[PDB]
Formats: C-alpha cells, structure tokens, sequence
C-alpha cells in the first residue's frame, strides 16, 4: 500500500523491501535470489574500499 | 577532434583528475602534408628554456580548448533562446 511510507520510517531493512519487491511486482522467482544471495562471498574488508570509492565515481559520473 | 569531433561540453564530468597530460591534438584531418620531420634546427616544439614546458602548454590548451568548445556551445544555445 505505501512503498515509500514504511521505507521511511525503518531505514535499516531497505534490503528487505528490495528483495521482496524484486520478488512480488517483478517477475523473478523467490529461489534465483535465494541462491545469489546464499552463495555471496564475504566483502572481507578488502575489495570494500574499492567499494565505497565505486559508490563515489558511478554517483558523480553519473549526470 | 575538440571541435571538429566535436562536443559541446556543456554536460561533461566535473573533469577533477585531470592536468594536462596525454593531450596533444592531432585532430585526424586538417593535417594535409605530414613532413614528419623539420624544417632547421628551429622549429622542433615549443622552444622554452623551463622544465615544465610541454605541460604548462598543454594544460592551457586543454583549459583553452574545452573553454572555447563551451563558449561556443553555449552562443548556440543562447542564439536558440533568441
């Protein structure tokens, strides 16, 4: 009923409303994540500060 | 190809990194008869006497050429607002 509503007031578990999102209005089935999201590797603290530098380059390139 | 290519850049990156460096502009084209090699001992490229004269050329020419590009691109502009 109100997507952005209840998105709002927790701004924690936005992850949770992304995957059932993905998983009702889109078409994707509920194992093709469950997979993906299982068979992860940890970030380990490495490739994260690639990570976060990757958030910052996408975001001001973006125009 | 700065303006023959060429862009605006009226939309462009806010260009942080960049200081001069690799920029040379042999537009392809508009080089008719290409002699690659000299006229005297004169000629040669800019003839200057600093360490850095290569580089403080072409950091201009590229604060030049994107800063003409842009006031052309934006006469354009304006002349459509007209």
């Amino acid at each position: 009923a109100d997507p952005q509503l209840i998105a709002a007031l927790y701004p924690d578990q936005a992850e949770l409303f992304l995957t059932m999102d993905m998983m009702d209005k889109q078409g994707i089935d509920p194992q093709v994540i469950l997979d993906a999201d299982r068979l992860t590797v940890k970030r380990s603290k490495e490739q994260r500060f690639e990570d976060d530098k990757a958030f910052e380059s996408a975001l001001n390139a973006s125009k | 190809g700065i303006i023959g290519a060429g862009v605006d850049p009226l939309s462009y990156v806010p260009m942080v990194g960049v200081t001069g460096k690799g920029f040379k502009l042999i537009n392809k084209a508009l080089v008719v008869g290409a002699e690659s090699a000299a006229l005297n001992v004169a000629s040669e490229g800019l003839r200057t006497s600093v360490a850095g004269g290569d580089a403080d050329y072409a950091g201009a020419a590229l604060g030049g050429f994107v800063f003409g590009a842009g006031m052309s691109a934006i006469s354009d502009a304006v002349a459509a607002g007209l």
